[PDB]
RNA sequence: ACGGGUGACGGGGAAUCAGGGUUCGAUUCCGGAGAGGGAGCCUGAGAAACGGCUACCACAUCCAAGGAAGGCAGCAGGCGCGCAAAUUACCCACUCCCGACCCGGGGAGGUAGUGACGAAAAAUAACAAUACAGGACUCUUUCGAGGCCCUGUAAUUGGAAUGAGUCCACUUUAAAUCCUUUAACGAGGAUCCAUUGGAGGGCAAGUCUGGUGCCAGCAGCCGCGGUAAUUCCAGCUCCAAU
């Protein structure tokens, strides 16, 4: 604070009022296009249908073919793409089933070798990718 | 409108540094030298502690001959005195400053049941304790935990119906003396 | 073995009763059974076992001691008319219908769509 | 390029060593007081530093 | 100011917190508002009432096609919506409410069922004797012994225990259930089998082994994978919470 007198309580918080909208991490919470923008609109996890079985090329140095999934959320309509994460769980995920959707963990950031994907996989038609891959259930058929 | 009371309080706190060895290599000879299940037991008694240590830090910012901080803090005093942490040479509020979490977990049930030689051991005393061979003051008592009190203290005995106490010998001494003698009738 | 001692002893000249809590002692054994507590207090107190209700009672635990409430009376008419009908009914000297509460509100709002004698002949 | 058709390569070929049976673990305080044995009575300081407890050089 | 927006019912309060603060408050208490959307009224002390009426709008039920009957943001329940939420149960015994009333009614309320939202307590072993490895001790230059004396773990032997569970009875209770009391059973690999995540750093914890070979994948960030991977996938072991 630079002012200080006993009546500079209102330039105070009008000054600090007006300043927060300059912080990027009050902007984007406060301001609603980036709810509009967020594929989730607030919400944790979405379901979607599989359109897609894709492959996106990583990033510079690291270099693999990371497997990813377009999807379409129910609640938008709207096609994202997530990240199937674990070895060999593309198999368990077909085209046009209902998957559930969770962030990766950097609230809408792409994460580490991956471009643009900030989502992924956590269930695939009523049962977890995790219990797929480590064997507790089988995809039913 | 359900009748219902919903007052429920966490009693323990979990550390902000998870993996510090400078506090696991200390929480875990307290779990081993008292006996204690697992570290949420070490912080249920620290909690306690803070509460005591918080409670004696803003009755000393007060000044003295103001009754709120005379009635508080002889309470507190008081009730430190009855459960036999706080000493009544020092019965002063500066003195609760100096306690410690040992003397606390001195005072537990498994404590004083292997310190007056009900058992052999701090985890003997445990497995006595919730095997329902102990009361204290005719009231049989299975919980470890249980803050023995300095007048109740005296009190700590077997259970009457316990085959350690004046009882009927347990299932396992019964079955084989029945199974023996209705083999050999 | 069973022992019974009586606390908070009270006379009441307003439904006619003495009310007492009931502290049965019974170490080594389950707990103990209402027409014994009955006739146990009935000794002690010298009154006839048909005037006497006792109810409430939780055993402590270890199970040394049994708290619980019991409520005596200075005839069996006022026994009969300022009670409680579960009392009464545990006693055995009342009965309740069976008659459900679904079923009987269902019969009430089929009553309620006939008007005058209708009523007693929507039934059975 | 970019094939998607080499999906679990590794978990698909590597060789299935299966687990071997081994003795049950002690849990809670039985598991808190061997941990406590462990590493604060049975143990004797070493020369400069001390050993780690998974160290197989 | 006015206007617009509000993922704005407000407040008692909730979370986090050194001191300030920041965030939440649909939600059991108080006050407001509304009963699909508006509108209008009767009766009554009190209503612009909706488990009252009257229209119109939207939706929807029966029909001899003339007509009639609506209103779960009450309790259950169903569809739909979604990441996201329970039984078409029992009772007026409690709390209190209403009535002409000591007597009747109350999905208000209470009681159970579902219930890892979340909170409190707290099992998954404990102990002897044999080994065996230590320290401590008399002695010994050491190499060593012995046991006065302990501690540790050994798929070594061994009795003593106890709870989960099965189950008489009693209590509990409107009637029950459950807790508690208590008979009878009920443990040794006490198989009556504790998981979830990690093990390069941050950050506690293998440079072990095998496969893979910038592929598969790991990786919150830095980074690992290029034929000798502390980082993938598995085995063994360890660590953290339980
Ligand atoms: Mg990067
Ligand atoms: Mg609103
Ligand atoms: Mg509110
Ligand atoms: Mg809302
Ligand atoms: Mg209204
Ligand atoms: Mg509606
Ligand atoms: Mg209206
Ligand atoms: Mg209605
Ligand atoms: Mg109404
Ligand atoms: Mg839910
Ligand atoms: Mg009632
Ligand atoms: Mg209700
Ligand atoms: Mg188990
Ligand atoms: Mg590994
Ligand atoms: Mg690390
Ligand atoms: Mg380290
Ligand atoms: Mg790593």
């Amino acid at each position: 604070g630079k002012c200080r007198g006993l009546r500079t309580a209102r330039k105070l918080r009008s000054h600090r009022r007006d300043q927060k909208w300059h912080d990027k991490q009050y902007k984007k919470a406060h301001l609603g296009t980036a709810l509009k923008a967020n594929p989730f609109g607030g919400a944790s996890h979405a379901k979607g249908i599989v359109l897609e079985k894709v492959g996106v090329e990583a990033k510079q140095p690291n270099s693999a073919i990371r497997k990813c999934v377009r999807v379409q959320l129910i609640k938008n309509g709207k096609k994202i793409t997530a990240f199937v994460p674990n070895d060999g769980c593309l198999n368990f995920i077909e085209e046009n089933d209902e998957v559930l959707v969770a962030g990766f963990g950097r609230k809408g950031h792409a994460v580490g070798d991956i471009p643009g994907v900030r989502f992924k996989v956590v269930k695939v038609a009523n049962v977890s990718l995790l219990a797929l891959y480590k064997g507790k259930k089988e995809r039913p058929r | 409108p359900v009748a219902r009371s919903w007052v429920c309080r966490k009693t323990y706190v979990t550390p902000r540094r998870p993996f510090e060895k400078s506090r696991l290599d200390q929480e875990l000879k307290l779990i081993g030298e008292y006996g204690l299940r697992n570290k949420r037991e070490v912080w249920r008694v620290k909690f306690t502690l803070a509460k005591i240590r918080k409670a004696a830090r803003e009755l000393l910012t007060l000044d003295e001959k103001d009754p709120r901080r005379l009635f508080e803090g002889n309470a507190l005093l008081r009730r430190l005195v009855r459960i036999g942490v706080l000493d009544e040479g020092k019965m002063k509020l500066d003195y609760i400053l100096g306690l410690k979490i040992e003397d606390f977990l001195e005072r537990r049930l498994q404590t004083q049941v292997f310190k007056l030689g009900l058992a052999k051991s701090i985890h003997h005393a445990r497995v006595l304790i919730r095997q329902r061979h102990i009361r204290v003051r005719k009231q049989v008592v299975n919980i470890p935990s249980f803050i023995v009190r300095l007048d109740s203290q005296k009190h700590i005995d077997f259970s009457l119906r316990s085959p350690y106490g004046g009882g009927r010998p347990g299932r396992v001494k019964r079955k084989n003396a029945k199974k023996g003698q209705g083999g050999a009738g | 073995t069973v022992t019974i001692r009586t606390r908070k002893f009270m006379t009441n000249r307003l439904l006619q009763r003495k009310q007492m809590v009931i502290d049965v002692l019974h170490p080594g054994k389950a707990t103990v059974p209402k027409t014994e507590i009955r006739e146990k207090l009935a000794k002690m107190y010298k009154t006839t076992p048909d005037v006497i209700f006792v109810f409430g009672f939780r055993t402590h635990f270890g199970g040394g001691k049994t708290t619980g409430f019991g409520m005596i009376y200075d005839s069996l008419d006022y026994a009969k008319k300022n009670e409680p009908k579960h009392r009464l009914a545990r006693h055995g000297l009342y009965e309740k219908k069976k008659t459900s509460r679904k079923q009987r509100k269902e019969r009430k709002n089929r009553m309620k769509k006939v008007r005058g004698t209708a009523k007693a002949n929507v039934g059975a | 390029h970019g094939s998607l058709a080499r999906v679990g390569k590794v978990r698909g070929q590597t060789l299935k060593v299966a687990k071997q049976e081994k003795k049950k673990k002690r849990t809670g305080r039985a598991k808190r007081r061997m941990q406590y044995n462990r590493r604060f009575v049975n143990v004797v300081p070493t020369f400069g530093k001390k050993k780690g407890p998974n160290a197989n050089s």
